[PDB]
């Protein structure tokens, strides 16, 4: 497979050139939000953005070499993660808020319109915070990202597993580039790697809230 | 309704 | 703090020390599970586990560095992840079985005796299965339950963000001192913690399964 | 009033900086069109981008000083006109094609599937066209557009006002052509050819709001 | 090729020659007036066209194709001019004067009336001349259906050319040449109302049919 | 009839 | 509707 | 009952 | 039979094999111990150790063997005399104090907190220290703990089956002795103060029985 | 010391000399008839302990501990020896012969009357000789009390000594090795199970009071 | 209870 | 009474 030759620079390009658009939301500004507004506001973003994901998952190495079967899999499983991932980067310029969208920008005290939102909200605030504090650069984001597609849900190796080696060589090698010591570039990425677990229990989270309020 | 297996089935396919 | 003058020997030989005792269960052997005993059975065994982590988990170092507070959270947040990894742990020599104690091995058929427990059955044993194909050492084991632990739920760094680096060293010295090469390194780490990924995930979904029982 | 203190080169700076977001479209690219499904898709980015219209109306120098009546009348006139400048632009590199969206190009034979769109579709080609040959500049593009903005309803002294804006606006243009080498007859020359786009345009739109009345 | 070596004064001659005479309104309802006097000038406006420099260099095809565009426009830009001298009214013909109310006389006419009269009341306040108003009414002719390429190369010299006589003419008057860059504008902004209201007014006539 | 394509096709030959 | 002058009217105020 | 935060602090303090 | 063929060595390995787990306690270590608490432990420790007694008991060798009225007789009898000398063979290197669990080791003192309890605390800790300066093998245990089993309730054909099983484990004791170096005279002598032990152990078994029955 | 150098033969000698006489039942209920032998029993039993090589060499207070604590033992394994006789009866006296039946006199005894029989029957068929019996006695008086250290010392040590003549018996009487240490650990056996009894015999007493 | 005859039976068949 | 610890210490010295 043609995913599994390319060089640590090659996967970086590729990653940046899948990336979807930044969208905008659409609302009245001389309206104030309500309860149902607001996740409606936020629903019908989300409900944008899975239409791009796909565009942007056919683009991620390796995706396109797995069966129908398994594309729609890891995309079921991981969509919500992929959606925070997206909204916690995109938030670091903003502390104490969250930015959904260039013209969406919600602090904490918003997400009380929504009940039990707040909640998700404050753990997404201090995730946000915890990737702005490690200096997170936009190369190693969509290398988590694609991490995120690759590792959802749940002989020796199989093609994912090959994959996401070679997301974390490109990961090293962007550390190694940037003059990190090995040991920092190997504290680095496994400080990365753990917040995808807090990135996981957030997407638990959100799934129980958006089943529960159907 | 999107997110949906059958919604990313459709999208894909 | 003594914990973070650790080398990455005696860090290990800390966590070794600190492992609790392997339970057995009891049960009357002539009478065949329910679902009402089974679950009573893995629920007895659970809450006993409980009260060993609680010292297991004041032998890890960091732990009793941290206020009662922060000490009940993490224990709170983890305890289940910690469950779950150490059952599949034990649960390596025995393909398509879960070792939950040494004379309790149940199969995945056994699991769809309690309700909706067998999901949760099956992504154990995947788990399990994967750390049997890494052939994931025992040093290497206790390393990744203190980072549950440390990691659980959701100024540069704290004290535990500055553990969890050293556990991290610790486990690149175990791979670097059994012969891998850097890159075999970087990328094993990586496939261990995107594992505790899934056991967060496994986590939530028993939480879930437990407070809906209740 | 801000609006008449700006010089040229601040004028093409604030039009620039008060440019809408590109807006991408969203559909399933495994099913194709319809005429219910085309006319759905294009229903659905206008009003979408009449929503960010109205943002980049108010950064419009001497749009906000108007009152309320004037803004709703100004914008009530010339949104589709507006829609289809915009729409003209981003097709000019793309001959034979509209460009509704990053992700949604059409063409010619692609606006059949809607009963008599292929005949508006036809003619902002050829304005996008005229664009191209005329090698339409940015700056150019946003004084044109908001020219419509406050043109296309000013008879239907406040309204002494925009005439004054509509000025500056004039002024701005000719700036950016001699600041490109062009001589005084070229200057004049193209000035009147870029105006008579506007007529075109407004064609355009009242074909287009024939349509949608029709339907 | 003999319309672009004119200058501009032989050009501004050449449209004022051109010139097609004021009817009067002539009896055989409102819209039968109207369109009995319609008719008329549009055997007028043949004659005319022809006589636009550069108009007859172009094909056949390309003539009929300008014309049908913009027929309706060109009356317009001629009703709006002669009825500059009469504030709130329209001057159809000599013996055809309407002010505002008078145009409720047929369902939906109103609309086009108050705008014709806006379009009246801008070139009076501009105070446009008939030099410039028999530059504006080529320019439309040759506009108006000019987008839908050598035919059409020309005809855009020829455009050009009337640009130049515009400009030439605002000079003349004393105008400095900020001043003729602004009234250029102003004038060729008036053609998109013009444009307008034929597309309000063609519509009308379309659907009475 | 006046306007028309046609008329204008005849009376501009 | 979108581009309506009430819409337009309860957008811009 | 055990796991449960009351429980955890009873048991560490 | 399998167990009248084993040779002595088969049947001390036999016997190391069938060993129960080492069980844990579970509590709260920041609660101070109460006589109700305490008693309350040790009766959790003892429930839980007579499941697992069960196993071992199946793994003796000849116990399969005998029908299900003559097992239950058997465990019924040498229960709590099974759980008292593993509590104090557990003891055994910790002088003045009894192991119940690793994490579970009590001094004569903390028996006080059960009333009755410390007289019993006092015999078990005389045991255990007997145990220790007799430097007691743990393969000498394993054979007194199945002679336990075997004979507590030997007199309330297949009895003579238990009999030539228990004079086998005799066999074994003294084999274990002779390969340890011990003369004839030092064999036959410590063969009786190993099985004099039992006749302790009976006795504070039937201390224990009575203490419970009273509470 | 006196003790620690007795012969094997001279140990026997010793015990059999020791031996109390068979007493008679009489009269001053059942347990009244056993109550009256016992106590009797009792003080013959002070002197046949004195007579134990070893015993009169312990302090005073070591003597009374460890005849407190055997002294129903060493009745009852005097009643099962001289029952051996008679299956299915215990002969408490040469006038008071009792069996199983009778037992049931005294609520609870009947318990304790099997278990008696039991001994007795595994007594007659291992044969057991007086030389023999009176070992396992003397091993009573010195073991039942002994593990709660010098004068423990010097107990054991005694102990030791009367295994050694126990073994002396066996190997006199043509025994094997094998035989002698498998007969030595049957014997010692029941006395675990007569602790048993008298430990059950100590509650019933106890309770009555 | 544990250790009883009833129980002893019951665990062991 | 006999059988009793003073008794046996009474008969023994
Ligand atoms: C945390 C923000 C959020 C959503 C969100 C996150 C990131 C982002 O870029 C956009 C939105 C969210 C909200 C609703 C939602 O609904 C999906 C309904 N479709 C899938 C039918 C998805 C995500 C949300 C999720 C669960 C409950 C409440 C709010
Ligand atoms: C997956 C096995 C399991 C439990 C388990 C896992 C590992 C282990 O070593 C022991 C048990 C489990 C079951 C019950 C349970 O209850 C806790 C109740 N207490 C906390 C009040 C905890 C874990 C379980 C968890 C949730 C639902 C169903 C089953
Ligand atoms: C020519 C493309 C087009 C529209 C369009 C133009 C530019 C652009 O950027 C996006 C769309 C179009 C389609 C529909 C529409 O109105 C929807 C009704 N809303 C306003 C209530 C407006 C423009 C259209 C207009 C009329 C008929 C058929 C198609
Ligand atoms: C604005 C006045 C007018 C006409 C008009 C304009 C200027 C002028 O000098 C003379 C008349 C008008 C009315 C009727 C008309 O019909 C043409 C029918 N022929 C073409 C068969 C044309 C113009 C008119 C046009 C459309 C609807 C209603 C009224
Ligand atoms: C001496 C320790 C002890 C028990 C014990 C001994 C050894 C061991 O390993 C564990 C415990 C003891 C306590 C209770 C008990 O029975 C509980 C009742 N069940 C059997 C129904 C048995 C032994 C005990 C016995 C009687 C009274 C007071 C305490
Ligand atoms: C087994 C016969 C027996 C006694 C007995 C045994 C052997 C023997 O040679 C003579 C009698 C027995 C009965 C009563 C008794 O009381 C002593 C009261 N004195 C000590 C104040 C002692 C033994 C007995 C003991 C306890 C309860 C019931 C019966
Ligand atoms: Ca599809
Ligand atoms: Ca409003
Ligand atoms: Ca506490
Ligand atoms: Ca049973």
């Amino acid at each position: 497979s043609l995913a599994l030759s390319l060089t640590a620079d090659q996967m970086v390009s590729a990653l940046l050139d899948a990336e979807p658009p930044i969208l905008y939301s659409e609302y009245d500004p001389t309206r104030p939000f309500s309860e149902a507004s607001m996740m409606g506001l936020l629903t019908n973003l989300a409900d944008r953005e899975l239409v791009h994901m796909i565009n942007w998952a056919k683009r991620v190495p390796g995706f396109v070499d797995l069966t129908l079967h398994d594309q729609v899999h890891l995309l079921e499983c991981a969509w919500l993660e992929i959606l925070m991932i997206g909204l916690v980067w995109r938030s670091m310029e903003h502390p104490g808020k969250l930015l959904f969208a260039p013209n969406l920008l919600l602090d904490r005290n918003q997400g009380k319109c929504v009940e039990g939102m707040v909640e998700i909200f404050d753990m997404l605030l201090a995730t946000s915070s915890r990737f702005r504090m490690m200096n997170l650069q936009g190369e190693e984001f969509v290398c988590l990202k694609s991490i995120i597609l690759l590792n959802s849900g749940v002989e020796e190796k199989d093609h994912i597993h090959r994959v996401l080696d070679k997301i974390t060589d490109t990961l090293i090698h962007l550390m190694a580039k940037a003059g990190l010591t090995l040991q920092q570039q190997h504290q680095r990425l496994a400080q990365l790697l753990l917040i995808l677990s807090h990135i996981r229990h957030m997407s638990n989270k959100g799934m129980e809230h958006l089943y529960s309020m159907k | 309704s999107p997110g949906s297996r059958e919604w990313f089935k459709d999208m894909l396919s």
